[PDB]
């Protein structure tokens, strides 16, 4: 019945002491954690509570949305020699450090997906030409279906993948998607391997990587610029913002202290030392 | 109990096997959860389970390790630890998919007069960090897998340099618990401390930990059991003292899946 | 604009300051002007100088902060750690604040250690052949090794043997000696050519020799 | 308590101070008396009267002394000992009149291989005999009230012979309880013994003791904590020894009248 932010319990005033009850002293060797308070060791006065944890629920922790990638395509003039450049990202959260962090003080979790994309365009030569407004088409190619390799090939039909297509300068795109994990629950971390080394059969053939499962988690987002090749070249950034929300997590950890290094737990030498000078006698 | 009865005290017995101890902090049950068989409204693999029972939830005892004032601490997987012990490991190397709870008891005794604290953590998905500083994740199956023998952490992070033969193995430093997070935060996770002045031992009971209802027990551990001294071992005046830590487990309500012909790993 | 010019040796002992200059354009000129320091450090968060109108001292109990603050300047401020013990590197940041854009600055840092000292001592008698007049040069209290350099006036100089690093509190210590064969004269400006790259020129030390009978 | 419950550990709270003990000889209250406020039926002085509650009414630690095999004992008086003690001696100085009781905690560990016996005892209107053999009652305010450092006894009476510039000081036997009596008889008064063997400390609760319902706290001493050594610190095989003796106390139930300009006593 306790909801999130419901006010926390009322300080009680509490008087003198002279007994053989010993709140105060205990055992930490046991695993737990003294459940003491104010009232307990020394004598206080009455308050009547306001205070709410309501901020602080694993809801509103992660009710913000967060940057996961900057995808980059463009639109040269026909004429270029170098091909037309569309964008193809592996989706995850691990290519930044922020959420990445925030998701990882805990084992597992399960939710709702919410990604938001903000589109920004600009010139690249010292030109002086101009261009029509341009469209993009944000294609979700999801794990065994066939990967774009052109710009404009047979793929970006999308009968089946879920493609948006977004107009620049209007609001920035957005939709949501269910928890499509394989599992009952995201896996914030593998303590294994998706392979077992069979003595019995070649050292390599049974090799993989450690705390990698499924190589392909989730697909990819295949972005190109619908429009045409235009006389003047044109750059443009997709950053993709990403929120989870109905969201629930299990198993807490201790956050990330050092210096991220690659999708795995791995450090990296000369980031080992955060914690900084601070004499044991110094306020 | 005014009749007797106490904390410090306990008894455990599964199946052939029983633990006495006079000196305990008391006893830890993971999350508050106690090991359970798979749920039929839970379960996914739709074949009559095999549940060995006695014969494999019973207590397995490891290779006794010697607690040291050099010792930085030592670490196990599991299943990994047992899979080389009695019919618990023969079940789980027949069976393609296999799921089981522990109840693990760290022993380790001394005297009134010596000094320490070893600091006993139960971690879900103990994720460890590699020696190599030019590639990741590539800790190979045979290292990142000790057997019952356990690894051990280090006080300094010594980079792997044999570009060309790597020793793709894990550089597990102490003080950020070997895998990139501060030691003192450790403790978030199940865990009980053996202080040498108060207990004898530490007793976790851990259920079964995962994303999924049940899985590969061979190419997956589920817990890491994680041993560093937080208060370093002394005693009277001897330079260099030396007490050992045994270590017992016991398999509980575990169940198996997928029965084929016996798996043999390359454990080398 | 930032303009930290902090990248300072930063000699040992000691003491030195640890300055943090950010020259002002020039048109658009920046308030709320607090400064604030971030060590690297181990930073969860603090052993900071931070100056919002009266300086206040985030517990590193060794500092010295000098500004003209509780008025307003604005920061062209300077600090300075003692003492006295190599409390090292690691790094230091210098980040300011500003109502335009300006609550940012850039991370700027160094050197440590220092400085060594030498003497020169030649004894004793020639009976030959063939080593030793003697010329010794000292060269006591440095932990990044000086690199002792004996040469002369011929080329009976190759022979330069020396005592490596058996350290002195925290300091490590070392003795060039020549050797320097056989049979006369005084006479010579032999001259052992001490450096560490601190003080002034490298320390040019030039003797005698013990001519006997 | 079949739940844990014991004689010899103890939790004491007054104001924002908490003292605890694991291993006491249960405590003591002065005549069966608790601490109490100048009752209606028996006050004196008509002015509305300051109670300072919390704010003095906590635990003061005095100055901590060295217990040794020369160690002949320890004094001190109340109030005059916590006379400098925050807003309680702002409080007694203030004002003409002054009542309070006493919560005493003295605090003295050692180890099971060390042997002793503090003999701690609460004398009301404990007056101590002077240094002088010529004159009588002559022993000067400064030196009979030596304030938080309090006093020591001797075991040898030596007669101030000055007599053109006297000492004008006490001079307390220890065998005579520095008053004329017999040592072996203090225990007719409240107090606790602290044997080595057997416990930490001694808890004394004193109430406001009086021929007058309230009284000059500054001109007055109600109560005397003579500390005595009724068997010589020792042990192992040290020939000097050392232990300290920490000794702190609690203003309780205490109350003021007569308020004014603060009183500048000439204490040196
Ligand atoms: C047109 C846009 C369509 C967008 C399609 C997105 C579907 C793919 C979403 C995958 C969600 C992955 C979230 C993170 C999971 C990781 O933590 C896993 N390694 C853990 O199990």
């Amino acid at each position: 019945a306790a909801t999130s932010r419901d006010a926390l319990p009322n300080t009680e005033a509490s008087g003198p002491t002279h007994s053989k009850e010993i709140p105060a002293l205990t055992a930490v060797e046991t695993g737990a954690t003294n459940p003491l308070v104010p009232s307990d060791t020394v004598q206080t006065r009455h308050v009547v509570q306001h205070r709410s944890r309501s901020e602080s629920s694993i809801e509103s922790f992660f009710a913000r949305g967060a940057c996961v990638t900057i995808m980059t395509v463009d639109n040269p003039a026909s004429t270029t020699n170098k091909d037309k450049l569309f964008a193809v990202w592996k989706i995850t959260y691990k290519d930044t450090v922020q959420l990445r962090r925030k998701l990882e003080f805990f084992t597992y979790s399960r939710f709702d997906m919410e990604l938001t994309f903000v589109v920004t365009a600009n010139f690249t030569e010292t030109n002086n030409g101009h261009a029509l407004n341009q469209v993009y088409q944000i294609m979700y190619v999801p794990p065994g279906a066939p990967v774009p390799e052109k710009w404009d090939d047979y793929t970006w039909q999308t009968s089946s993948n879920p493609s948006i297509f977004y107009t620049y300068g209007t609001a920035p795109a957005r939709i949501s998607v269910p928890y499509v994990g394989i599992s009952n629950a995201y896996s914030h971390f593998y303590d294994g391997f998706s392979k077992v080394p069979l003595k019995d059969q070649s050292a390599a053939l049974g090799d993989s990587l450690y705390g990698a499962a499924s190589l392909n988690d989730f697909g990819i987002l295949a972005v190109r610029v619908v429009n045409d090749h235009n006389p003047t070249k044109v750059t443009s950034k997709i950053r993709v913002y990403l929120k989870p929300k109905h969201i629930r997590v299990w198993c807490p950890r201790p956050p990330r202290a050092v210096a991220y290094y690659g999708p795995g737990v791995d450090y990296k030498d000369g980031t080992l030392t955060p914690l900084s000078t601070k004499d044991l006698t110094t306020y | 109990e005014a009749c007797g009865y106490s904390d410090r005290v306990l008894q455990l017995t599964l199946g052939n096997s029983t633990i006495t101890t006079q000196e305990a902090a008391n006893s830890v049950v993971a999350y508050g959860r106690w090991p359970e068989y798979l749920r039929d409204s839970e379960a996914n693999p739709v074949d009559q389970p095999t549940e060995p029972d006695v014969a494999a939830c019973r207590f397995y005892t490891l290779d006794t390790v010697s607690w040291t004032k050099e010792s930085r601490g030592w670490w196990w997987k599991l299943p990994d630890a047992l899979r080389d012990m009695g019919l618990f490991g023969q079940n789980m190397y027949y069976h393609y998919l296999g799921r089981s709870g522990y109840t693990v008891h760290v022993q380790c005794n001394a005297s009134k007069f010596h000094q320490g604290a070893l600091g006993v953590f139960a971690v879900p998905e103990m994720c460890l960090a590699g020696d190599s500083n030019t590639t990741t994740m590539h800790t190979s199956y045979q290292n990142a897998n000790p057997g019952e023998k356990g690894g051990t952490f280090t006080g300094t992070f010594t980079p792997d340099n044999n570009q060309t033969s790597p020793a793709r193995r894990f550089c597990p430093v102490d003080y950020l618990l070997g895998n990139g997070t501060l030691l003192g935060n450790a403790f978030v996770f199940p865990h009980q401390i053996i202080n040498l002045r108060t207990n004898n031992c530490a007793t976790l009971v851990l259920p079964y930990v995962n994303s999924l209802s049940i899985d590969s027990m061979v190419k997956h551990n589920n817990w890491g059991i994680a041993i560093l001294p937080l208060a370093p071992l002394n005693f009277a005046s001897e330079s260099s003292p030396e007490i050992p830590i045994t270590l017992t487990i016991a398999p509980m309500c575990c169940e198996f899946n997928g029965l084929r012909n016996i798996t043999l790993p390359r454990l080398q | 604009v930032v303009q930290a010019p902090t990248q300072v040796p930063g000699f040992l002992g000691d003491s030195v300051t640890l300055p943090c200059y950010l020259q002002v354009p020039n048109m658009e000129v920046t308030h709320v002007s607090q400064l604030t320091w971030a060590r690297h450090g181990e930073s969860g968060s603090m052993a900071v100088f931070h100056q919002t109108q009266g300086p206040s001292y985030s517990e590193s109990k060794r500092l010295e902060f000098v500004a003209a603050r509780l008025g307003a300047e604005l920061r062209d401020a300077s600090l300075r750690m003692f003492g006295l013990r190599v409390e090292d590197e690691g790094s230091y940041t210098c980040l300011f604040v500003t109502f335009p854009q300006g609550s940012r600055s850039v991370d700027i840092w160094l050197r440590v250690l220092a400085k060594p000292q030498n003497t020169a001592e030649v004894q004793k008698v020639q009976l030959t052949g063939e080593p030793v007049p003697m010329a010794r040069c000292v060269s006591t209290g440095g932990r990044p090794p000086a690199q002792i350099t004996w040469h002369s006036d011929l080329g009976g100089m190759p022979q330069t043997s020396q005592v490596p690093g058996f350290l002195s509190g925290t300091v490590t210590v070392t003795s060039l000696w020549i050797l320097v064969p056989s049979s006369q004269v005084d006479g010579k400006q032999v001259t052992c050519k001490v450096e560490h790259e601190s003080f002034e020129k490298p320390q040019l030390l030039t003797v005698s020799l013990t001519v006997y009978y």
